[PDB]
C-alpha cells in the first residue's frame, strides 16, 4: 500500500448511517461515542441526554455488539446485532468497551455524584461489567473493589478511555486516577528549555500541572486495572499506574490490540499538545514507549494551542485515536481536527513521526467534530479503517456521531 | 466572523457601567486577544474565569469556575479563538448553542502580585465583563 | 406521595458520605418536615437553601441562591410539600422538568446564633445534602 | 563501582524532596521531631515523635511507626512507597525507641517508663521494654521483652535504645543501646594521651572521668554498647547485654548499625569533648569493638565550649546526631547529611568526603534551614549507588515543625553541572 | 540579625532596674558576646544559666537548670549564637517559639573564685540578666 508522501489519495470513503440509531427527539444530544473492534465483532457505545452534550449528564446510555460481515462489497460493513441501555444510565459517570471473545464487555464507574471526582473516594461508588452477545440476553456484575490490590495510594478512579483490551483472561481497561499528595517527578518536562512564566518556577510549573483544574488539593494520573477472572468467579483485580516518564495530566487514553503488539493512547489535554502514544514494554510500572512525533497535535483555546509545546499550566484539548497501519514504515493513521483552537475540519491523516504522509478531509463543508475515535484490521488481504466521529453537521438541531469506513490507498496519488 | 475585542485596561468597547455585550450568531468566529506588550511598558497580566451570571454580578468566583484562559507571557501575543458551534474543544464541553447568555471576566490585580486573586478585582473596578447574548436584533 | 424526609441532624438516611439520594417521578408528592422541640429541648435552626451542585459540593452560598425554607419556630412543626410539577408558587419559578439534578442544603450553625452563616456549615460537617435526579 | 571519587566541585546529585511518606498534622502546635529511617533488603521502617507544642521526645503524646518499600516507578530513581502506618500503642509513656527492618518488614524497640527522668533515678527493672512488629498485611503485634532472663556483662543499672538504626543478623537482632552505671569501671588512654592546656580547676584523668558522667546525675555515668536478642521465632527469648570498648569512651548518646558493601557500620554521635566523627566497621561483638576512623574533617555544631572542630577534653554536653553512609569501602569514601555551622544547628549539607578530606558537598536548600539532625541510608537501585537522608526540619517559622526526605544519586561523573 | 550584647559588668545595655529587654521576632540572629580578655585585665569570669522568671527574680539556680555556657577562657573569645528558632543544638532542647519570655542570667561571683556560686551572685547586685520577650 502507499507508504509515500503524496496528495490526492483514495481511501474509498463511505460513511455508515444504519449502525447508529436516529433518536426522534430533536433535542437530544447523543455524545462521546466508543469503538472497540476486535476478532471481526465490534462494541460501539455512546451517552444520549436531554439539551446537554455532557457524559454524567445523560440520562441514556446506548450499548451496543455487532459484527464485521462481507457484504461482497469488497468492503467491511458494520452489522448490528444488539443493542441495549445500561440499568444506570443516569448515574454513569464514565464507560470503557472491551470485545473479548467474540463478545461485548462494557466496564462501567457509576456514582450518585457526578462530581464524586472532586470530593468523593472509589470506596463510596460502584463499578459494573456489563457483558452480552448477538444471543445471550446482557448480564451485569458489581466489580468487588474490595479485594484490589493497588501499586499506590489512590484515592479514587474512573474508567477513562476509547477502549480496552483482552489478554487471556485478564481485562486491560485504561483508567484515570486520583490522588492527593504530590508523588510525581517530571524531568521531562523540567527539561524543556522555554520562556520563564514571571510568576513561578518551571518545577513549580510542572508539578502544579498535574493537579486537578477543580481541586487544587487532588492529582489526576492516568493508569490500567488488570481484571483476571474463573468465569466472573474469583476476580483478581489489579491496578497499576503509568510510568513517571513523560508524564501528562489525567486523560482519556486507550489500549489496542494491533500488529501483535498494544498501543496505549494518552489524549493531550495539558502543555505537550503532541501526540503522547506507545507500545508497552513492561507491566509493571506500566511503560509505554513514547513516541517522538512532531508533527500530529490537536486544537485547543486557551494557552496551549495547536502545536504547542512549552511547560504550561493548562488544560483543555480533543481525544483522538491512532491507529498503526505498518510499524516498521512507521506508519499511522488518525482523525485529527485541523485547526489551531477550535474543534472542526476532521481530517483523515496517514502520518510518519516526522511528517505527515497524506489527508482529506471528511467533508467539504465545515464541520463540527469534538473527538474522534478510529481502529483498523485487516480485511480481504488489505488494510482498513472504521472511524467514529463525535460530529455536529446540524447546527442548532440535534447531535448525532458519525461512522466512516475507508481503505488505505494501495497506490500513492489515485484520484 | 466577527470584531475581535483587545482585553486591556485601554479599550474603550468596556462601557463605563453594561460592559461589551455582544450579540453573535452560531457560526461565528470571535477572538479575544489579550495585549502584546503595550509601549508604555504597563505590564497587563489576567486570568480570565467563564462565570455565571449571579457571581458574574457579584463579581467572586469560586473554584467550579474554569480557568479559561491566562495571559501569562507578556511578549508573546496570547489569543483566544471562538466558534459559536455547540462542540467545543475545552474540558466541561462548553456547548455554546442559541439563545443562551456567556459570561466572561476576569478577577485579576492588574498585575501578578493578585493574578490569582478571585474576591474582587477588574470585575467591579472597570467593570470588564464581556456578556454574549446570542441572537438577532 | 413519597416518604417524607425529616430535616434533623439526628436522620440516618443521611448517608455519612453520599447525603440523601432520591429519585423521584414527576407528580410525586414530598415533605420536608423540619423538626419540632425535639424532647431534650435541644433547639435546631435551619435555613436550607436551593442550590446549584457546584456550589453544593463546595458548601458555600452567595446572596444569590435563595432561601428556600428556614425553621425558625422550635415548636411549631414547620414543613414543605412537594409537587415535581413544573409550575410552583415560589419566587424564581423553581420549574422541576425531568431528568435533572436538585440540590438542597443547609450551610447553617446549629443554633440560631449561625442561623445565616452562608460558608460551610452542615453541609460539610454532616454532609446534610438531599440530592434528586428525576 | 563506577562514580565520582576525586576532589571536585558542582556536584549534580539530583536531588529530589519526598513529601507523601511523612504524615502533614493540620494542628500548628504539633512538633514532628526525632526522625529514625532503617532500609534493609529494599523495605524501610520511619519512625518519629508528635507532641503539643514541645518537640522534645519524652515528651511526646504520639509516636508513628511506618514501614514501606523501595519501589521502581520508571523515574529513573527510586520511590518510597509507604505500606503501614501505626501509632504505638503506649505512645505517651516512650522514652525511646530504636528502628530495624529485617526480612522485609519492620521492628521497632523502644523503652517504656512512668518518669521521663527515669535515667536520672531509677533503674531498668522499674521499667518496661517492648518490640513492636508489622509488615504490609498483618496488624502490628507487641510483645514485652523478657529482661529477667537477660544476661549482661558488667554491673548496669539503667539502659535505653537510642540510635537511629538497628541491624538483623541471622536469627538475632543487635540495637544500639545506652547503659547507665553507678561506678567508674573505665579506663581513659586515649583522652588522658591528649596534649592540651591543662585546665586549672581538675587534671586530665579528672577531666576525662567526669566527662562521662550524666550531665543531670553527678553520680551516674552513661556508656554506649548494644543489645543481641536471639530468639526461636517470638519464642524463648534470649538476650545479651555487652558494652562498647573501652579504647577511645565517648559519652553515652544515640548510636547507629547499618549493614553495608558486606560489612556492619556502627555510628557514635559526638556529644562530648571530642566532637569529630566517632564511626567504624565491628571487629568483634564482645567486647562491642568498632575499629574508630581517624577522620580529620567531619565535626558537627554546638553551642558552649565545645562548638564545632573543638578537639580538646572538656566536661562537655551537646552536639547533634549526623548519620553516615558507606559508598565504596576500598576508597573509604563516606557520604552524611552535616550541618555547615560552627555552633548553630543550621545549613544541611550532603557531603561526600575521605577520613583525611572532604571530596564534594551541596547544601539542601538555597535558604537558611534549621536541622537538627540528619540520618542517610544507602543503597544500589539499578546498578546504581542512591541515598535517601531524612532531616528533622524546621521549613516555616515556628508552627508545624516536619521533617523532610531527600532522595539523591552519588554523581556519575566528577564536576557536572 | 541583632545586635551582639557584650556580657561585661562595663556594659551599659544593661538597665539599673530592668535588665536588657530585648524584643526579638521570629527568625532573628542574636550573638552573645562573652568578653575577651579586657583591656584593664579584669579577668572576668562567668556562668550562664537558662532560667524561668520566678528563679530569675529570687536569682538563685538549683541543680535543674543548665549550665548554658561558661566563660572558661580569658583570652579566647568563647561565644554564644542565638537563632531564634524552635531546634537549637544544645541539651533540653530550649524551644524558642513565639510570644514567650526568656530569661539569661549568671548567679557567679566576678572572679573564678565564686565561679560557681549559684545563691546570689551579679543577677541582683549589676542586675545582668538579658530578659527576651519575643514578639510584640
Ligand atoms: C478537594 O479534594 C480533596 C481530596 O480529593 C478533599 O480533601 C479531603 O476531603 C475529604 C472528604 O471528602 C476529607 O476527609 C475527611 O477528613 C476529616 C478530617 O478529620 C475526617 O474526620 C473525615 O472522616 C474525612 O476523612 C479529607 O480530610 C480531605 N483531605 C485532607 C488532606 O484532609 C477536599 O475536601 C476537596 N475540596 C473541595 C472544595 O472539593
Ligand atoms: C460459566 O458459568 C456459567 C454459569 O455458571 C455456566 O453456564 C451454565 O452452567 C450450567 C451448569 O450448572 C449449565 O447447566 C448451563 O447449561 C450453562 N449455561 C449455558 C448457557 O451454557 C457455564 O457453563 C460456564 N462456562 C463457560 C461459559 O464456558
Ligand atoms: C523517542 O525518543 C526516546 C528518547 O531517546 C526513546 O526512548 C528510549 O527508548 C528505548 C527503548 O528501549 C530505551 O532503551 C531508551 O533508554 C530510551 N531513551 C532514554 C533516554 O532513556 C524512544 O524509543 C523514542 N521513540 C521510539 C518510538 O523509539
Ligand atoms: C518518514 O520516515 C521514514 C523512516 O521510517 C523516512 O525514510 C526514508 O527517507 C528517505 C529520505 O528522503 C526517503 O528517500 C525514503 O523513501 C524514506 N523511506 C525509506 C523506507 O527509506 C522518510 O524520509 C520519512 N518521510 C519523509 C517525507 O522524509
Ligand atoms: C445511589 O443512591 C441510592 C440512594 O437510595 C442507593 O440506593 C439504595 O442503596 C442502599 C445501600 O447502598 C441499598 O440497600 C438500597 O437497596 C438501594 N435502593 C434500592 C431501591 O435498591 C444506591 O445504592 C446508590 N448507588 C447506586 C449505584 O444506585
Ligand atoms: C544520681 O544517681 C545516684 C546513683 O543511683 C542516685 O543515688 C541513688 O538513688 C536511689 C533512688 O533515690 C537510691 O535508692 C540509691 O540508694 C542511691 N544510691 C545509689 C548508689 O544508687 C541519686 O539519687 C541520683 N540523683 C538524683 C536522682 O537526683
Ligand atoms: C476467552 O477465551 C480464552 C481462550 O480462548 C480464555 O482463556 C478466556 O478465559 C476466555 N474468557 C475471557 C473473558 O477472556
Ligand atoms: C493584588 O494582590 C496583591 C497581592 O500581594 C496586593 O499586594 C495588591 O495590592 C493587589 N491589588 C493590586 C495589585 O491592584
Ligand atoms: C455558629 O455561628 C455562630 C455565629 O455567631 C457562632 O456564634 C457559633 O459559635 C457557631 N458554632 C456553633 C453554634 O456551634
Ligand atoms: C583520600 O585519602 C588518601 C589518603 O588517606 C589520599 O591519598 C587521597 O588523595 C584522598 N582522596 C582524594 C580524592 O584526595
Ligand atoms: C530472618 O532471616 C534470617 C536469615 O538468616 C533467619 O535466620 C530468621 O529466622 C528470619 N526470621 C526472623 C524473625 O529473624
Ligand atoms: C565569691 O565566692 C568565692 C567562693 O570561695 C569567694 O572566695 C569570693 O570572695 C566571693 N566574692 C568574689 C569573688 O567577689
Amino acid at each position: 500500500f502507499c507508504k509515500s508522501v503524496s496528495k490526492d489519495p483514495d481511501f474509498r470513503l463511505k460513511q455508515i448511517d444504519y449502525v447508529i440509531p436516529v433518536q426522534q427527539d430533536r433535542s437530544i444530544c447523543m455524545n462521546n461515542p466508543l469503538l472497540d473492534i476486535s476478532d471481526g465483532f465490534f462494541t460501539y457505545i455512546h451517552y444520549e441526554g436531554i439539551n446537554s452534550c455532557k457524559k454524567s449528564d445523560s440520562f441514556k446510555v446506548l450499548l451496543s455488539h455487532g459484527e464485521i460481515v462481507d457484504r461482497g462489497d469488497y468492503r467491511p460493513s458494520l452489522y448490528l446485532l444488539s443493542s441495549h441501555y445500561h440499568p444506570y444510565s443516569m448515574q454513569v459517570i464514565n464507560c470503557v468497551p472491551v470485545t473479548c471473545n467474540q463478545s461485548s464487555f462494557v466496564f462501567c464507574h457509576i456514582s450518585n455524584n457526578t462530581k464524586t471526582l472532586d470530593n468523593s473516594d472509589y470506596s463510596s461508588d460502584e463499578y459494573y461489567i456489563t457483558y452480552f452477545n448477538g444471543i445471550d440476553r446482557p448480564k451485569t456484575k458489581k466489580i468487588p473493589i474490595n479485594n484490589m490490590t493497588a501499586d499506590n495510594r489512590y484515592i479514587h478512579f474512573t474508567f477513562s478511555g476509547g477502549g480496552g483490551v483482552c489478554l487471556g483472561e485478564e481485562f486491560i481497561i485504561p483508567v484515570t486516577t486520583v490522588i492527593n499528595t504530590d508523588v510525581f517527578t517530571h524531568d521531562y518536562c523540567e527539561s524543556f528549555n522555554c520562556s520563564v512564566q514571571t510568576g513561578k518556577s518551571l518545577k513549580e510549573i510542572c508539578s502544579e500541572s498535574l493537579r486537578s483544574p477543580t481541586n487544587s488539593s487532588r492529582y489526576n494520573l492516568n493508569g490500567i486495572m488488570i481484571i483476571s477472572q474463573n468465569n466472573m468467579t474469583d476476580f483478581k483485580i489489579q491496578l497499576n499506574g503509568i510510568t513517571y516518564n513523560k508524564l501528562s495530566f489525567g486523560s482519556p487514553g486507550r489500549l489496542s490490540k494491533t500488529l501483535g503488539q498494544v498501543l496505549y493512547y494518552q489524549s493531550s489535554m495539558s502543555w505537550d499538545t503532541y501526540l503522547k502514544a506507545g507500545f508497552v514494554e513492561k507491566w509493571k510500572p506500566f511503560t509505554p514507549n513514547w513516541m517522538n512525533n512532531t508533527v500530529i497535535s490537536r486544537p485547543n483555546q486557551g494557552n496551549c494551542p495547536r502545536y504547542h509545546k512549552c511547560p504550561e499550566i493548562c488544560y483543555g484539548g480533543t481525544y483522538n485515536d491512532i491507529a498503526p497501519l505498518d510499524l516498521g514504515k512507521d506508519m499511522y493513521v488518525s482523525v485529527i481536527l485541523d485547526s489551531d483552537q477550535l474543534a472542526e475540519n476532521p481530517e483523515i491523516t496517514v502520518f510518519n513521526s516526522t511528517t505527515i504522509l497524506y489527508k482529506e478531509r471528511v467533508s467539504k463543508d465545515e464541520l463540527n467534530t469534538r473527538s474522534t475515535t478510529t481502529s483498523c484490521f485487516l480485511f480481504l488481504d488489505e488494510p482498513w479503517c472504521i472511524s467514529v466521529l463525535e460530529t455536529n453537521r446540524f447546527n442548532g438541531k440535534s447531535i448525532r456521531p458519525e461512522i466512516y469506513s475507508y481503505k488505505i490507498p494501495k497506490y500513492c496519488g489515485t484520484k | 466572523n466577527l470584531e475581535p475585542v483587545s482585553w486591556s485596561s485601554l479599550n474603550p468597547k468596556f462601557l463605563s457601567g453594561k460592559g461589551l455585550v455582544i450579540y453573535p450568531k452560531i457560526g461565528d468566529k470571535l477572538d479575544i486577544i489579550c495585549p502584546r506588550a503595550e509601549a508604555g511598558r504597563p505590564y497587563e497580566y489576567y486570568k480570565l474565569y467563564l462565570v455565571r451570571p449571579e457571581q458574574a454580578a457579584a463579581c467572586s468566583t469560586v473554584l467550579d469556575p474554569n480557568v479559561l484562559v491566562t495571559c501569562n507571557r507578556p511578549e508573546q501575543e496570547i489569543r483566544f479563538t471562538i466558534k459559536f458551534q455547540e462542540f467545543s474543544p475545552n474540558y466541561m464541553g462548553l456547548e455554546f448553542k442559541k439563545h443562551h447568555d456567556y459570561y466572561i471576566t476576569s478577577t485579576s490585580n492588574g498585575s501578578l502580585e493578585g493574578l490569582e486573586n478571585r474576591e474582587g478585582g477588574v470585575c467591579r473596578t472597570r467593570t470588564m465583563k464581556i456578556i454574549m447574548k446570542v441572537g438577532q436584533d
